[PDB]
C-alpha cells in the first residue's frame, strides 16, 4: 500500500538509529563500582568527574561510564545480572579498617565485611569472566595506624613484622586468594595515591588490558 | 611439453 | 502551536522561475513526510509533490514532474519547492502540509497558511457530483463522494480522507482513512462508506461548518482530489 | 598405477575440505554472533573456501586418464571458478589478520574504524580485486592437445609467449605468495609485541606465560601457510628451471604438490574457528 | 508480660488460618479435573521474529488492540513493535539504561518505564508535535522498580525493591496510596480484571491481594519455598498464578484463599521469569532460564508444550488480549510471535 | 516502644486475615474449570483458527 510503504520506511529510520546508536556505546567502557560503603567510594569518583550514580569521565578517547550501586537497599542478587556484560568491576576496600569492628552485633573486623563481599562478587556466575580493578585506598591513613597496632587483630596468622610493605603485600594477597576463577579472569591491585594523575591511569591501563584479552579470545588467539 | 604450469600436467 | 508558514512567489512572467519555502516551527519536522497541495483559484485542489521523512522517497504530480522539484533541509525546518518553466496553468494558491506515516497515525493533519502564486499571460478519479447545498443551522447533512477505483485494500483499512476549508482559510482535516476523526474536530461530523462509495455526515450545523467538503485518496501516488461540496449559508 | 593411488587424494582432500568448511557456513548463517567482524570474514573465508573445493574432481579425472571429459566452456569456467576462489580465499585471510592487528594492536584508536559496515565495503572489495587478479586466466582458457590426442584444462597465451610461465606466474607471487605473507607475518610479529607490553609495563598482570601460549597458536597459521602454497609454487617457477622428461616423480608429485595446495582451505575450517572458543561454544555446544 | 504473648498471638492467628484453609480443602482440583481429557500437545510456530534491540530484553507488555507492543531492553531503548508487520512505530530513548519493567496504557497514549533509578517515567506517544516526550517522572520509591501498571490514563501502580507497592496520580505525580506489607523485595504486580484489585508477589516467598481504594492487604498466600518472580491474574479474576526461583508454579484461589495446582516437573530446575495465562485460562505460558517457555495444562498440571526459539533467557511473555498471539522476549535480544497452526 | 507497635500492627494486619470466611476448594476448584468450558472455542492458543483469519501469517 502507499501508506504502508512509508510505514516501513519510517521502521528502518528507527532501525538505523538503534543500529547507530548501538555501536556508539559498544565503544564505551561500562565499570561498576562497588565497595562496602564509606570505604573510598567518594574519593576516586571524586578524581573523575537516587539509585543508579552513573558518572562518565572520558579520558585518553576512551568513554568511561561508572555506575555507582551504593544507595540500593535491596537484595543484590536481584539486580545484578544486569551488569552482567560489563568492561571490569572497580572495587575499593579501605586499608584502614584492619582494626576498627563492624559496629552492628560486634561483628567480624571490617574487613572481613569487605572479604564477605569481594569473595561474592569475584565468584559470582555473572561475573564469571570480569576482571576486577581492586583499590586499596586508605594506604597512607593506616600506615601511620599500623605502627600502633600491628596486623593481628584481623588475620591471626600473619606472618608478622608489624610494618607498612608486608601489610601491602599480605592484605592483598588476601584478596588475591579468593579468586577461585583464575584461569578466566584477573584481579588488578592498586593503592589508592594522593596523586590526581596516577588513580584514573591505573583505570585506563588496567581497562585497555581488558579489551586486548577480549579481543584475543573473540578471535582464535585465546 | 610443458610439465610444470598452473594446475594441469598438460600434453606429457 | 504547531505552525506551517509558507512565502516565496506571487508574481513571475510565464517561462520564469520561482522557489517557493514553507518554514516549520513547533514540531519535529524531520519525523514527517511533507506534501505541497496547490489550489486554483475558483476551483479545487490539487496535489503537487511530496518528500518523505528522509527525503527518500519524492513524488510529483503527472502535471508538474520534471517542471518542479522538491527539497528540505531538516537541521533548519524548511520545506522547498523549486518550479521551472511556470505555466500559466500554474496560479494558485500552494499549500504546505505535514504528513506522518506509521500504525494509526493521522496523516494531512496541518496545513500551512498558503502562499499565492500569480502567472502572467490512468490514475483514480474522486467525483462529488454535488457541487453545492444550500442549509441552515440544525440540520444534519451527508455529504457524499465517489471513487472510480476501490478505495478498500488487502490490509483492511479504506484510505479516503475528508477536508474542510473555510472561507478565507486553509483546509483542516476532518477524516482520515473514511472514519476516523482528527484531532481537535468536533464529535458532529461523522465519515462511513464501502470500497467505491463513501459519505460524510455532519449531525448538526452551526456557523463554523461551512466552506468547502474536499474528498481525498490516499490509496496510491498520484493523490485525487474531488472537486469541493460548496455549503453556503 | 602411480596416478591411481593420488586420484583418490584429490577426493578425499575434497571429501574433509568439503564437509567442515560448510559447517562453519552453517552456524555463523544460522546461529549467533552474525553481527560482529570475526564471524562476517570467518564466513567470506568459508564460502571462498567451499566455491574453492568444487574444482578439484575435474582435476581428478584429468590425473589418471589424462583426458579432460570437456572443453567447451566447462574448462574455460573452471580455470575461473577455481581462479577466483585462489586469490580470494587467501585475501579473505590477510584481511583476516588486519582485523585481528587493529583489534589487539591499536585496540582504542582503531575501535572505531572496525564496525560492520565497513566490514562489508572490504567483503565485496575482495571478490572485487579477487577477479583484477586473475583476468590473464580469464581471458587465455585455451586447450592444448596436439600432443597425439589428450584433453587438457590449461591456460594459452597470445602465441605461445614462454613469458606465461615467467612474468604471469611471479606475478601471482608479488599478490599471490610474498604480500599475503608479508601481511600476515607482519601482523602477528606485533601482536606479539603488544601482548608482552600492555600485561608487564602499564596494567600490571602474572598471567603473562600467555604471551608464549599465543605464538604457538599463531605461528602454526603462517606453518601451514608456507607449507600448503610453496611446495607447489616453487615447482611452477622450477618450469624455466630445466625442464626434464616426465616420471612417476616428476608427473606424481607434481600431481602432488598442486593436491597439497588445497589443503590450506582444508585448515581455515579448523584453524580459525574449531580452535577458536567462540565456535568451541556456538558450534561445537550442540 | 507483654513482649511475648503478641508474638504469641500471632503465632494463635497464624494457627487460626492454616487449619481453617484445611477445613475448606476437601478435594483437589486434579481430582475435580480427572475426567476431562487434556489439551494434547500444543504446537506452536514463530511466525513473527521482531528485532533490532541490542542488548537483554526485560519487559514486554501487549497493547490492548493486540496489535501494537512496547518492549523494554537495557541498551537503552523502549521500542513500540507492529507485531503484525515486524516494524517499528516508535523507539524511545530513556535517561536510564536499567529499564527493568515496562507497560502500555489501556487506552494506548501512554507507556511506562522504570528500573535501576527508582522512578517510573510515563510517555506521552500522541502528541501534537511528531515524537514521544516524558510527560511525569514519579518519583517516591527507594528501592529499584519491578513492575509498572496502569490503571487508566490517570492512575498507575508500581512495584518496587524497598519492599512497598504504592498508587500514583499521574496529574499530580505523587503516591495517593503506599501499599505496605511484604518483608522482602516485591518483583511483579498483576492487576485485576476490574482494576479494583491486585497481587503482588515478593522476595519473601509470599504474595498478597490488595485493595487499590483502601490501600489493605486482604489476603497473603504462602507456599513457594523461594523469591516469587511472576505473578499473573487468571481471566477469571478469581485465581492467579506465581512462578519463582523454586522452578514451580502455583495456582492460587481468592475464594478460597490457598493453592490448588502445583506446576513442576522433575528435570526442571531452574527459575521462572514470566507467568501468563490464555484468553480461556486453560494454558498457563511459563517463561524459564533454561532458554524456553513451557506451556503448561493449567487444570491438568502437564507440559502440553514448549515455546524452544531463544538462545538466551526467556526473560518477559505477554498473550494479547484476544488470545490469539504469544510474544517472548528473551536476553538473546529477540522478541518472537509464537501462534499455534491450523 | 516502637517494637511494641510493631508486633501490634502486625497483629492488626492479621486480624482481618482470619476474619475472611471462604468458600471449599471444590466449589472454586469446579469454577475455573467451568470458566474454561464457556471460553474454549474462542481461545485461539487452545484450539487454532484456520489460517485465513490468523493475523499472523508467515
Amino acid at each position: 500500500s502507499a501508506e504502508d510503504k512509508a510505514a516501513v520506511e519510517r521502521s528502518k529510520m528507527i532501525d538505523r538509529n538503534l543500529r547507530e546508536d548501538g555501536e556508539k556505546a559498544a565503544r564505551e567502557v561500562k565499570l561498576l563500582l562497588l565497595g562496602a560503603g564509606e570505604s573510598g567510594k567518594n574519593t576516586i569518583v571524586k578524581q573523575m568527574k537516587t539509585g543508579i550514580v552513573e558518572t562518565h569521565f572520558t579520558f585518553k578517547d576512551l568513554h568511561f561510564k561508572m555506575f555507582d550501586v551504593g544507595a540500593q537497599r535491596s537484595e543484590r542478587k536481584k539486580w545484578i545480572h544486569c551488569f552482567e556484560g560489563v568492561t571490569a568491576i572497580i572495587f575499593c576496600v579501605a586499608l584502614s579498617d584492619y582494626d576498627l569492628v563492624l559496629a552492628e552485633d560486634e561483628e567480624m573486623n571490617r574487613m572481613h565485611e569487605s572479604m564477605k563481599l569481594f569473595d561474592s562478587i569475584c565468584n559470582n556466575k555473572w561475573f564469571t569472566d570480569t576482571s576486577i580493578i581492586l583499590f586499596l585506598n586508605k594506604k597512607d591513613l593506616f600506615e601511620e595506624k599500623i605502627k600502633k597496632s600491628p596486623l593481628t587483630i584481623c588475620y591471626p596468622e600473619y606472618a608478622g613484622s608489624n610494618t607498612y610493605e608486608e601489610a601491602a603485600a599480605y592484605i592483598q594477597c588476601q584478596f588475591e586468594d579468593l579468586n577461585k576463577r583464575k584461569d578466566t579472569k584477573e584481579i588488578y591491585t592498586h593503592f589508592t595515591c594522593s596523586t590526581d594523575t596516577k588513580n584514573v591511569q591505573f583505570v585506563f591501563d588496567a581497562v585497555t588490558d581488558v579489551i586486548i584479552k577480549n579481543n584475543l579470545k573473540d578471535c582464535g588467539l585465546f | 611439453c610443458k610439465n610444470f604450469f598452473w594446475k594441469t600436467f598438460t600434453s606429457c | 502551536d504547531v505552525q506551517l508558514v509558507e512565502s516565496g512567489g506571487g508574481l513571475v512572467q510565464p517561462g520564469g522561475s520561482r522557489k517557493l519555502s514553507c518554514s516549520a516551527s513547533g514540531f519535529a519536522f524531520s519525523s514527517f513526510g511533507m506534501h505541497w497541495v496547490r489550489q486554483a483559484p475558483e476551483k479545487g485542489l490539487e496535489w503537487v509533490a511530496y518528500i518523505s521523512s528522509g527525503s527518500g522517497t519524492i513524488y510529483y504530480a503527472d502535471t508538474v514532474k520534471g517542471r518542479f522539484t522538491i527539497s528540505r533541509d531538516d537541521p533548519k525546518n524548511t520545506l522547498f519547492l523549486q518550479m521551472t518553466s511556470l505555466r500559466s496553468e500554474d496560479t494558485a494558491m500552494y499549500y504546505c502540509v505535514r504528513s506522518i506515516y506509521y500504525y494509526g497515525s493521522s496523516p494531512f493533519d496541518f496545513w500551512g497558511q498558503g502562499t499565492t502564486l500569480t502567472v502572467s499571460s490512468s490514475d483514480i478519479v474522486m467525483t462529488q457530483a454535488t457541487s453545492s447545498v444550500p442549509v441552515t443551522p440544525g440540520e444534519s447533512v451527508s455529504i457524499s463522494c465517489r471513487s472510480s477505483k476501490s478505495l478498500l485494500h488487502s490490509n483492511g483499512n479504506t484510505y479516503l480522507y475528508w477536508f474542510l476549508q473555510r472561507p478565507g482559510q486553509s483546509p483542516q482535516l476532518l477524516i482520515y482513512r473514511m472514519s476516523n476523526l482528527a484531532s481537535g474536530v468536533p464529535d458532529r461530523f461523522s465519515g462511513s462508506g464501502s470500497g467505491t462509495a463513501f459519505t460524510l455526515t455532519i449531525s448538526r450545523l452551526e456557523a463554523e461548518d461551512v466552506g468547502v467538503y474536499y474528498c481525498m485518496q490516499h490509496l496510491e501516488y498520484p493523490l485525487t482530489f474531488g472537486a469541493g461540496t460548496k455549503l453556503e449559508l | 598405477t602411480s596416478n591411481a593411488v593420488l586420484t583418490f587424494i584429490y577426493f578425499v582432500v575434497c571429501i574433509i575440505g568439503l564437509c567442515g568448511n560448510t559447517l562453519v557456513i552453517y552456524v555463523i548463517l544460522r546461529y549467533a554472533k552474525m553481527k560482529t567482524i570475526t564471524n562476517i570474514y570467518i564466513l567470506n573465508l568459508a564460502i571462498a573456501d567451499e566455491l574453492f573445493m568444487l574444482g578439484l574432481p575435474f582435476l581428478a579425472m584429468q590425473v589418471a586418464l589424462v583426458h579432460w571429459p570437456f572443453g567447451k566452456a566447462i574448462c574455460r569456467v573452471v580455470m575461473t571458478v577455481d581462479g577466483i576462489n585462489q586469490f580470494t580465499s587467501i585475501f579473505c585471510l590477510t584481511v583476516m589478520s588486519i582485523d585481528r592487528y587493529l583489534a589487539v594492536v591499536h585496540p582504542i584508536k582503531s575501535a572505531k574504524w572496525r564496525r560492520p559496515r565497513t566490514a562489508k565495503m572490504i567483503t565485496m572489495a575482495v571478490w572485487g580485486v579477487s577477479l583484477l587478479v586473475i583476468l590473464p586466466i580469464m581471458i587465455y582458457a585455451g586447450l592444448r592437445s596436439n600432443q597425439w590426442g589428450r584433453s587438457s584444462c590449461t591456460i594459452n597465451w597470445p602465441g605461445e609467449s614462454g613469458a606465461w610461465y615467467t612474468g604471469f606466474i611471479i606475478y601471482t607471487f608479488i599478490l599471490g605468495f610474498l604480500v599475503p605473507l608479508t601481511i600476515i607475518c607482519l601482523c602477528y610479529l606485533f601482536i606479539i609485541i603488544k601482548v608482552k607490553s600492555s600485561g608487564i609495563r602499564v596494567g600490571s598482570s602474572k598471567r603473562k606465560k600467555s604471551e608464549k601460549k599465543v605464538t604457538r597458536m599463531v605461528s602454526i597459521v603462517v606453518a601451514v601457510f608456507i607449507f600448503c602454497w610453496l611446495p607447489f609454487y616453487i615447482f611452477n617457477v622450477s618450469s624455466v628451471s630445466m625442464a626434464i622428461s616426465p616420471t612417476p616423480a616428476l608427473k606424481g608429485m607434481f600431481d602432488f604438490v598442486v593436491v597439497l595446495t588445497y589443503a590450506n582451505s582444508c585448515a581455515n575450517p579448523i584453524l580459525y574457528a574449531f580452535l577458536s572458543d567462540n565456535f568451541k561454544k556456538s558450534f561445537q555446544n550442540v | 508480660s507483654e513482649l511475648d504473648q503478641l508474638r504469641q498471638e500471632a503465632e494463635q492467628l497464624k494457627n487460626q488460618i492454616r487449619d481453617a484453609r484445611k477445613a475448606c480443602a476437601d478435594a483437589t482440583l486434579s481430582q475435580i479435573t480427572n475426567n476431562i481429557d487434556p489439551v494434547g500437545r500444543i504446537q506452536m510456530r514463530t511466525r513473527r521474529t521482531l528485532r533490532g534491540h541490542l542488548a537483554k530484553i526485560y519487559a514486554m507488555h501487549w497493547g490492548t488492540d493486540s496489535r501494537l507492543l512496547v518492549s523494554a531492553s537495557q541498551d537503552g531503548k523502549l521500542i513500540i513493535w507492529d507485531s503484525y508487520t515486524t516494524n517499528k512505530v516508535h523507539a524511545i530513548p530513556l535517561r536510564s539504561s536499567w529499564v527493568m519493567t515496562c507497560a502500555y496504557a489501556p487506552s494506548g497514549n501512554y507507556v511506562a518505564c522504570g528500573g535501576l533509578d527508582n522512578i517510573c517515567s510515563i510517555y506521552n506517544l500522541k502528541t501534537r508535535e511528531g515524537n514521544v516526550r516524558v510527560s511525569r517522572e514519579l518519583a517516591g520509591h527507594t528501592g529499584y522498580l519491578s513492575c509498572c501498571r496502569f490503571l487508566d490514563d490517570n492512575q498507575i501502580v508500581t512495584s518496587s525493591g524497598d519492599t512497598t507497592c504504592a498508587l500514583w496520580d499521574i496529574e499530580t505525580g505523587q503516591q495517593t496510596t503506599t501499599f505496605t506489607g511484604h518483608t522482602g523485595d516485591v518483583m511483579s504486580l498483576s492487576l485485576a480484571p476490574d482494576t479494583r484489585l491486585f497481587v503482588s508477589g515478593a522476595c519473601d516467598a509470599s504474595a498478597k491481594l490488595w485493595d487499590v481504594r483502601e490501600g489493605m492487604c486482604r489476603q497473603t498466600f504462602t507456599g513457594h519455598e523461594s523469591d516469587i518472580n511472576a505473578i499473573c491474574f487468571f481471566p477469571n479474576g478469581n485465581a492467579f498464578a506465581t512462578g519463582s526461583d523454586d522452578a514451580t508454579c502455583r495456582l492460587f484461589d481468592l475464594r478460597a484463599d490457598q493453592e490448588l495446582m502445583t506446576y513442576s516437573h522433575d528435570n526442571i530446575i531452574c527459575g521462572i521469569t514470566s507467568v501468563s495465562f490464555s484468553k480461556s485460562g486453560r494454558l498457563l505460558l511459563a517463561g524459564y532460564d533454561d532458554f524456553n517457555c513451557n506451556v503448561w495444562d493449567a487444570l491438568k498440571a502437564d507440559r502440553a508444550g514448549v515455546l524452544a526459539g531463544h538462545d538466551n533467557r526467556v526473560s518477559c511473555l505477554g498473550v494479547t488480549d484476544d488470545g490469539m498471539a504469544v510474544a517472548t522476549g528473551s536476553w538473546d535480544s529477540f522478541l518472537k510471535i509464537w501462534n499455534g497452526s491450523s | 516502644t516502637a517494637s511494641i507497635a510493631q508486633a501490634r500492627k502486625l497483629v492488626e494486619q492479621l486480624k482481618m486475615e482470619a476474619n475472611i470466611d471462604r468458600i471449599k476448594v471444590s466449589k472454586a476448584a469446579a469454577d475455573l474449570m467451568a470458566y474454561c468450558e464457556a471460553h474454549a472455542k474462542e481461545d485461539p492458543l487452545l484450539t487454532p483458527v484456520p489460517a485465513s483469519e490468523n493475523p499472523f501469517r508467515e
